[PDB]
């Protein structure tokens, strides 16, 4: 799991 | 949704990734900000979700040396702390 | 899937990923090498499927200034010529 | 559509 694919997880 | 406006050095931030606007919504907010994390690479490169600001302005921003992604609720309370006006 | 065996220069890359291995399969080849172009930086701020090279060893590596991640079957073909062994 | 976006979509 990349940045980008936490970063658009952002609840 | 409702406009924020961001402080002077929130606002210096997201113009640095490329916002264009003085006024945003909380998902642009969000959206600028990764890009800044992203293009200064403040990110740790084997656990992703941590990121260190410990000499950059996100961190005088944030008052904090790191953070993770992985907890949300610390995340939204600074950038609040940072709206001069949660609804413009 | 079947493994792959990379040149030494894109070797060097993926390594300098965070790659550990010496054989891989297409996918972590394909994994490792955006991990290269994202903490390079080597992308375009605005035209981000436009990867910048002319002063990167992907640039030799590839023989080319830029390409685009919207070029599929390019991309796919730069990779290749550069596998000693698409069967390991 | 950022990078990671697109890169992720590699057919």
């Amino acid at each position: 799991e990349t940045f980008s694919d936490l970063w658009k997880l952002l609840p | 949704e409702k406009l924020v406006q961001p402080t002077p050095l929130l606002l210096s931030l997201l113009k640095s990734a490329g916002a264009q606007k003085e006024t945003f919504t909380m998902k642009e907010v969000i959206y600028h900000l990764g890009q800044y994390i992203m293009a200064k690479q403040l990110y740790d490169e084997k656990q992703q979700h941590i990121v260190h600001c410990s000499n950059d302005p996100l961190g005088e921003l944030f008052g904090v040396q790191e953070f993770s992604v992985k907890e949300p609720r610390r995340l939204y309370a600074m950038i609040s702390r940072n709206l001069v006006s949660a609804n413009v």
